[PDB]
């Protein structure tokens, strides 16, 4: 049996630390100019 | 021009007259240059705004509103939009019923925040934040997307705004969106506001209680990498506040799978989140075990090799999963079944750093609770290696990243468990450890006195050992610890003295 049934597991307190490139997806991503397009659409609807 | 002369009379119309003049001005704003002639009539700019603010005829508003949006395109256009006080009015229009109005109001506000210096402050002052949070139950996803974006813009690098959003029930609203919609751009602007809030201490618990982990979890297999990325890192940052939630089945199952990703940063991330989400919550442990988490974690450890940004979190999760739940024994066995024991023991060696070695000794401790692991662990050379880490550690304390007290406790604790097996006991005293374990009884740390008394207790079940321990003068300190404040310490001291004089 485990005598230490009350011992807690220890959280690792993650944040925004270290090299900022290890907290992105390693793979390259490149799919304003983004919301510009959908703002256009809403302006049309209102008429 | 002679168009400024026409704008003049356009400023008047104070009656039922007004209603028509708005339609006329609005229409003239559509031109490319007819948008310029109205720029340098601040009387008009300010009239367009007053009218909309006050006017209680629906179409009148959409014509004033529409007007400003046209003008919100040029770098001189927003400037006067601001200087004429349109912002607080825009923000007032965010309460309107007419969706044609709301769309103009929000698109214009967006433009301003992106470009017009002073907007951010101005919008906050008008109470835009609390307006925008309350609009988050509107139904047009394009609108939601822009609305959430505005929030992100105002929240960014501004903790006061973050707290205000928290206060307006923003977290629950944002989380509902993540649970409900599937439209990529909206999930993206929403995952962003969330990420930005997740760096606020007060918002963490709030995001969590609102079902934020489960909701993020729903989009981890989305095709949009930018979205998966925001979810993973937000999940990770929240994971320490999230150990008491239920309904985490789906998320846990997906995290296990993500351990198989080819993307390294996705793997490290998935390990981290799993490490935390396996802290103390026994239901989380059972589920992680049931979807084959031990096998995945072992595999992940082998794959990572010397990469400690991967092995430390993954070793920690393994450790959480090998104690203190209904399936902990099953997990202890699985590690052996899936060839984990040699990689585990190997991690006790260089180039491992102290934090990984800490976690690993912790894992080995749990591993040793399973009788079927006593011999295999011995075969891997766990014991001599633990004893070396122990001796080293104890020497450092006799005169970072980790404290050597933890390593001393950890190591001794692991040996305490390995001492259950008789052949292990022989190897143990075999390494001349009995004096070391007796001198440990004198440590100031009670945790250390406990594991020392523990290992002595197991060893003493054998007569030769007990005489050996008696010969070290253990009886004195044991008799004293008999009155330790620390329950365990005192409990083992009794235990050892008991066995010391059996005959």
């Amino acid at each position: 049996g485990d005598p230490e049934l009350c011992a807690t597991d220890e959280m690792i307190p993650f944040k925004d630390e270290g090299d900022p490139q290890k907290e992105k997806i390693f793979a390259e991503i490149s799919h304003e100019g983004d919301l510009a397009d959908i703002k256009s659409s809403l302006v049309n609807e209102s008429e | 021009r002679a168009i400024p002369e026409l704008t003049k009379l356009l400023n008047d119309e104070d009656q039922v007259v007004v209603n028509k003049a708005a339609v006329m001005v609005h229409q003239l704003s559509k031109k490319e240059a007819s948008r310029h002639a109205i720029m340098r009539s601040p009387q008009m700019v300010s009239a367009i705004v007053r009218t909309m603010q006050n006017t209680n005829d629906v179409e009148t508003a959409r014509c004033t509103a529409g007007t400003l949006h046209n003008l919100s395109h040029h770098r001189e256009g927003l400037l006067a939009i601001f200087k004429s006080g349109g912002i607080p009015a825009l923000v007032k229009m965010l309460g309107s019923p007419v969706d044609s109005v709301l769309f103009y109001a929000i698109t214009t506000l967006h433009n301003l925040l992106l470009h017009q210096e002073g907007a951010k402050m101005a919008v906050r002052l008008a109470g835009g934040l609390q307006k925008m949070v309350a609009l988050l139950n509107k139904t047009n996803v394009k609108f939601l997307a822009i609305t959430t974006d505005c929030l992100q813009i105002l929240a960014y690098g501004n903790q006061e705004s973050k707290l205000i959003i928290l206060a307006s029930g923003g977290p629950q609203a944002l989380v509902n969106i993540m649970r409900t919609y599937t439209y990529e751009k909206l999930l993206w602007t929403t995952s962003r506001v969330l990420k930005v809030l997740s760096v606020c201490s007060s918002n963490k618990p709030a995001i969590v209680e609102a079902g934020g982990m489960q909701a993020l979890g729903l989009h981890l297999t989305d095709p949009s990498q930018r979205l998966v990325q925001n979810c993973l890192w937000t999940l990770r940052n929240l994971s320490d506040a999230a150990t008491k939630q239920e309904g985490m089945e789906g998320l846990l199952g997906t995290l296990v799978q993500l351990l198989g990703s080819d993307d390294i940063n996705v793997v490290t991330c998935a390990a981290g989140i799993l490490s935390n989400l396996t802290c103390n919550n026994y239901k989380n442990k059972m589920m992680v075990c049931q979807v084959g988490g031990i096998e995945a974690l072992v595999r992940t450890v082998l794959r990572a090799g010397d990469r400690e940004d991967i092995t430390e979190p993954a070793i920690c999760a393994l450790r959480h999963l090998t104690s203190r739940h209904q399936e902990a024994e099953m997990a202890q066995n699985a590690v052996r079944l899936h060839y984990g024991l040699p990689v585990v023991v190997k991690l006790l060696h260089p180039p491992s750093h102290w934090p990984l070695i800490k976690a690993t000794v912790g894992l080995i401790r749990n591993l040793a609770l399973c009788p079927a692991n006593h011999a295999p662990l011995r075969e891997q050379g766990a014991i001599p290696r633990l004893v070396q880490l122990l001796v080293r550690a104890h020497q450092d304390t006799q005169r970072e990243g980790v404290r050597m007290e933890e390593i001393v406790e950890g190591c001794t604790g692991a040996l305490h468990i390995l001492a259950r097996d008789v052949h292990n006991r022989i190897v143990i005293r075999g390494l001349n450890t009995i004096p070391l374990f007796v001198q440990l009884l004198y440590s100031p740390i009670e945790n250390i006195q406990r594991v020392a008394a523990g290992v002595l207790c197991e060893l003493a079940q054998d007569k030769e050992a007990a005489e050996a321990i008696e010969a070290e003068g253990a009886t004195a300190p044991l008799t004293e610890l008999l009155h330790s404040r620390n329950e365990g310490v005192a409990t083992y001291a009794a235990a050892v003295l008991f066995r010391m004089s059996e005959d």
